[PDB]
């Protein structure tokens, strides 16, 4: 089970599609042969950024897991490990969401690289069947208070042009769906990558 | 002031947290200050009389905080880690 929990990118400017920096964010899509291949696996789950080499210094996005895979914490607890895309920022934070984390960065420049951001262990659990898809979500979500960011360290007008293009265009949503065949079975175009089993039917 | 937005948009995020380790980094190697009067104020959240990294750590954490479980007012996490 997962639900779609991203929200209408509603900031101004909301239109990213002139951003001279176009940050795309991958999210690992792991595919076993056969039910007995997938069961009690631990996979290593990469959420990776391209197109934004040092033009970049904050950040805050949601992630969700389909519920009934198992996360594997940190030795800390925290749900997300940092990656190498954030070796130069020294202001890296983890909460746990339920079925999901909520991942940020902070760096004194413009520190931010491309390649991994974060990883999730998720475990696959003991009863996977043929079929399965697994999905695994980056969402945008703002309320009053707060929202989520992906600027420059000034937060410049193209540090929020580029914020603009991450949301709506650099990761999948229900405004951006993905095409990608074992979302669309999962019936969650939303979401961004899986950990999926083979069907295997001809 | 409210504690912890230091760029004054009402909002405590991660632009407050890489605002304040940003600011110490120039402090740190010596360059002027531009946190000043009641920014400086925002920017201390522990309460310490000094702007280090732990502030900028603290506004982060606040931020993730907010963002998931939101069970927490920024004025009573902040004053968690005051000096009684
Ligand atoms: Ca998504
Ligand atoms: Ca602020
Ligand atoms: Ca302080």
């Amino acid at each position: 089970m997962l639900t779609d929990r991203g929200m209408t990118y509603d900031l101004d400017p909301k239109d990213g599609s002139s951003a001279a920096t176009k940050p795309v964010l991958e999210v690992t899509k792991k595919v076993f042969d056969t039910a007995a291949d997938a069961a009690g696996q631990t996979v290593t789950v990469e959420f990776k950024v391209s197109g934004a080499e040092g033009k970049y210094a904050t950040t805050g996005y949601h992630i969700y897991w389909d519920e009934r895979l198992e996360v594997v914490a940190t030795k800390t607890g925290a749900y997300a490990k940092k990656g190498a895309a954030l070796e130069d920022s020294s202001l890296a934070k983890a909460e746990n969401n339920g079925n999901g984390v909520f991942v940020a960065s902070g760096a004194d420049d413009d520190f931010g690289a491309d390649g991994v951001m974060w990883t999730v262990e998720l475990k696959v659990p003991a009863d996977a069947k043929a079929g399965d898809v697994y999905p695994i979500d980056v969402a945008y979500q703002w309320d009053p208070s707060k929202g989520d960011l992906f600027t420059d360290n000034k937060d410049s007008a193209q540090g929020k042009l580029m914020q603009a293009y991450f949301f709506t265009q650099g990761i999948k949503s229900s405004s951006n769906p993905s095409t990608d065949e074992y979302l669309v079975k999962a019936n969650a175009t939303y979401a961004d990558g899986y950990i999926a089993i083979k069907a295997g039917e001809p | 002031y409210r504690l912890g937005d230091v760029d004054f948009n009402g909002i405590i995020d991660g632009r407050d947290a890489t605002a304040v380790l940003t600011e110490y980094a120039r402090i740190s190697t010596g360059k002027p200050a531009e946190f000043v009067g009641n920014t400086a104020l925002a920017a201390d959240v522990n309460k310490d009389n000094m702007i280090d990294a732990a502030d900028a750590t603290h506004i982060l954490t606040y931020y993730a905080i907010s963002s998931t479980r939101d069970d927490i007012t920024s004025d009573d996490y902040f004053a968690l880690h005051q000096p009684l």
